[PDB]
């Protein structure tokens, strides 16, 4: 399927992390510390300008994201032309359309969308979303918190729909207001169909590990940026050793 | 599919009336009035009723032969598949036995019958393997007002789907709380993925026809609550084949007697 | 521990039905029909809620009578909280005491300590926590009740699926999280992860509460319980009706058998 | 010290049983029973009993005679103090004179029973002059629900204070607003000054056990109202004797009729 | 191996633990008689630097403490990693996990916690904390909330000790503590585990204050006065000494300003 195509792209991003950028120098410190891909940005917050689009994708060999309003498709078919790898409909910026989301389906760029619980991950992708990041605070509040809560109202949710009596999982979904299908599929793999990140708050190496540790796919990340970006992928690379993630940690500078 | 088959074996009752009879008399009288199918049934607790007296029916008429079993009560419902019926009619006018969850429909050979008030609840329904909807108004009251309610709130639900901008479904969707997949199926269709009939209330030949002219494609009467149950039966069935038919329906709805 | 035995000698009852009896007759026709043990009380709880007044542990001598009438188990009522009554059964003699909830509670703050006892007690439940803390404080048998003595079965439905939906929830939840599940619960630790590792209650756990008709019992053993209580008296003819429901219990999971026992039993309740 | 001596006279119930007597035969019955004490009293308003027929019960038994003054009525005591009744009654199941002043105890020779619900209510009544408490739950409903949380609450109380900090009990003693002196006096005896009867529901020999078994120095009963009163006033009787003997419980409770 | 952190914990009885931000201080501390030292460095708090915390380890003999903040467990991998004596669970940095607190027992180090109840305390050992610090208010030097807390517990302590068995039962649902630990406080008559005071300790009259209701230790966040050797070795000699009042006037005998 053309769907299991883009959830097949959104794959290879696994293990890593997504840097926030809005330069080409940004972008290259961030491919150099080993970001899997890097998501361009440049008061109403907007789709940034393909000239800056285009400066970062010819500046570095990682996959190039960027972000578009909620629910506004035209942005997402201008990112979709100038060739970006994925596009993110962010509520970090200024939602457009405050009911209806963008019917990812009509692409063919893969889609990240954000989600605070299984009921939202599961509409977004319904939606044809390839991948989904379970989001936290949406300022830089790098508390991460919240993060924290909706990555495990998500886990736990799973599993407690994996042990499910099946004749329970109709109103289940009901409850969640969720499609009904995509509840079963999710109950059968114990887990999302897609890559989950989760983003929001993520500031120390121990934060990124952590949300590895929590069951996540890779993380995004929003006084020496090319240390901490550094240390924050070996944190993510080695999510489960202690002894690393203390180097990795040792004088970083101020957060 | 095998639920395919379920909905398909429910298009053989279109244009049909449903009776509810509560012994073989009454059956044989409402299959002798033209009735489609027979609705097998007995304050205090309702529950389904005692498999004699169904199969005491299903051998007294030729006609297919429905049952209630209690909302989410599966062991009534795998009793009535059992001793060969033809529809279960998983019936909120029985006692409720789940507050929370309805039997699951699909593990059963069986065609379901469900009530619904709404569009979002009778697509949950079908969703759990429902093969045919009952849209519910009023029971036991012989006023029709509720069921003019639901069958136009399902109809117009499912006008204004017809039409509605397809990025907009999803939103849609949630707001019934009910299956993209089968909303979807529904917006294409144009009309229920299954047989709709109406309930409630119906106690004239005007009722039903009213019902007809809706958009149902049939009606249950729940007719010996009537002064003349033979003539007031066969008065309803010839308004479901001729609603479109004053003329007609003047000619049935004459002297029915005590409604 | 003399804990372990008491909940080993519960075991004996999976797979039983166990009826409410007013009198020997009834106590033998109970048997007569199968019963895994009966509990012996003055009034069924039908005739408790049309009537009304005080509810209390039956008089002994109707106890010993139904007691030397049977060779099954005879179970016997206490008033929640009302440990001298309870001291009354164990010294009369009986199998288990049901501190039961539809008799009129004794103690509004405190149940029975059941340890106190060498006789097992089966205890009354409505979720999850309600059953561990019947069990901690040594209830050795649970029976999730619904509501009594009307007919229905919505209530029973409601809290079986509550605790059996929380105990699957519970097995597959995180190690880390289940502090915090045990807090919400209101249950001592303890039980909680011994119920995670067994994936059910570590005791036998019966439905009770308007169990009328066959179709009723079988329900309750399909949706996963040990057995049922019977509170069939009340029925057309009680000695069909309970032949009928032990029956529904053994044979559960066929649907040609409950046809059978279900054909022609009279009018329910 | 005269108050000291009135609690010396209630002492000499403890382990027994008081039982309500509106007749010299009943006053009897309960005597041949082996009740320590008997209640003199005969909707509508509830007021002290006759004298003459108070007299007629003092005169039928040789076991201390108590009579009921309503709540506040300190005239009504002066009556009862003047006939020789052994101990007064101040209760709450008369109907209440006075809804806002107990009477004055102190201005008595003659000893006086007090209700209560919780600590700080016994303690406000035995500072008023009260001899003995009566913690009374349910009046007239044959449930003793209300008497265990009532003796409970007494009792649950009683042991905070036996180990509270002493530099807490100040506040203690606000929270109960509660004399201090006698929160002190509480404390050191680690139980109730005065002796302590449980009174309400009490309907058979286990619930008198209980009551027992919770701590009460004794039980009021309120028997006639039974079948067979002489058997059942003699159960509770050796119940509360041997309260914490199983066989013998058994042994009163058997057959004991309606209850 | 947890009746071993307990060992471990019940070492620092009578004790004055204190915060310190770098070396220096460390030292300040050790020197006044701390019987360990506390870790540290609007906003969000987390924990701090390993580079400095090992600057804190290297430089003093007594333990040494490090914060966590509540629920990050990879925090407090780091910190049993970096070779610390306890790791502190601890409300005043900025909560990380608002509805789970970390599983303790998956760690070898000692874990202290903060309450402010008797069942918080319960929960949060049987969760394995090895240790528990009844907290008021933080970083006020009002001892109030602190003095409330300390009268709950050992309030509560004192009515399960003497409470009716049959009713111990309800008296768990109602704390919403595991059964078995509140069984066992009503034995032991106290905590299981050590027991300090922190929050609004400012003075030595604060500091045994605590120790006169009944705790183990206590807390200090002394750097905040004006002159800090002077302050802590007063503290430390206070709780000490928490009995003799004669004492307590020569150690609170011009420390300066508070």
């Amino acid at each position: 399927h053309p769907f299991s195509v883009k959830v097949g792209l959104a794959q290879v991003l696994r293990g890593g992390a997504i840097v926030e950028v809005s330069s080409v120098n940004q972008a290259k410190l961030a491919e150099s510390a080993g970001a899997c891909s890097v998501i361009v940005s440049d008061g109403v917050r907007r789709m940034p300008d393909p000239v800056l689009i285009k400066e970062v994708k010819r500046a570095v060999s990682v996959p190039v994201m960027a972000r578009a309003r909620v629910g506004h498709f035209v942005e997402a078919q201008i990112l979709e032309s100038l060739a970006v790898d994925y596009i993110d409909e962010s509520e970090i910026i200024s939602v457009a359309d405050d009911d209806h989301f963008i019917n990812k389906h009509n692409f063919r760029s893969p889609f990240i969308c954000g989600c605070r619980d299984t009921g939202e991950a599961l509409r977004r992708i319904r939606e044809g979303a390839a991948m989904i990041r379970i989001q936290g605070d949406l300022t830089a509040t790098g508390n991460i918190a919240e993060t924290v809560k909706n990555v495990r109202s998500l886990m736990g949710e799973v599993r407690v729909l994996n042990n499910m009596d099946d004749d329970e999982v109709f109103t289940f979904a009901k409850k969640i207001s969720a499609p009904y299908d995509l509840v079963a599929q999710t109950k059968q793999m114990g887990r999302v169909p897609v890559v989950q990140f989760a983003s929001g708050g993520i500031t120390t190496p121990a934060d990124a590990a952590l949300m590895m540790q929590l069951g996540c796919d890779g993380v995004f990340v929003g006084p020496d940026p090319f240390k901490k970006l550094r240390s924050i992928v070996q944190a993510v690379q080695h999510y489960n050793d202690p002894h690393v993630l203390a180097e990795m940690s040792s004088g970083l500078e101020n957060a | 599919s095998p639920f395919s088959v379920k909905v398909g074996l429910a298009q053989m009752l279109r244009g049909g009336v449903i009776m509810d009879v509560v012994n073989a008399e009454q059956a044989r009288i409402a299959e002798e009035a033209g009735a489609c199918a027979v609705m097998a049934l007995e304050g205090g607790v309702a529950r389904m009723s005692d498999p004699q007296m169904i199969k005491e029916i299903k051998q007294a008429v030729t006609i297919p032969v429905m049952a209630k079993a209690r909302i989410g009560h599966f062991v009534e419902a795998q009793i009535l598949e059992a001793i060969g019926i033809d529809y279960i009619d998983e019936s909120e006018v029985l006692t409720l036995a789940d507050e929370d969850h309805h039997i699951n429909k699909h593990n059963f050979r069986i065609p379901f019958v469900c009530g619904c008030r709404n569009l979002g609840e009778a697509l949950r329904r079908i969703r759990e393997g429902a093969a045919m909807i009952r849209t519910k108004g009023e029971a036991g009251t012989g006023n029709i007002i509720e069921a003019v309610r639901h069958v136009r709130s399902v109809n117009g639900d499912i006008r204004v789907l017809r039409n509605m901008d397809d990025d907009e479904v999803f939103t849609f969707a949630k707001k019934l709380a009910a299956p993209y997949d089968l909303v979807m199926q529904t917006k294409q269709l144009g009309r229920l993925p299954v047989v709709q009939f109406a309930a409630g209330g119906v106690a004239t030949p005007a009722d039903a026809a009213l019902m007809m002219q809706l958009g149902c494609d049939g009606v249950f009467v729940g007719i010996f609550k009537s002064g003349d149950p033979a003539r007031r039966a066969r008065a309803i069935v010839q308004a479901v084949t001729h609603y479109s038919d004053p003329e007609m329906l003047v000619e049935v709805s004459c002297g029915l007697g005590e409604a």
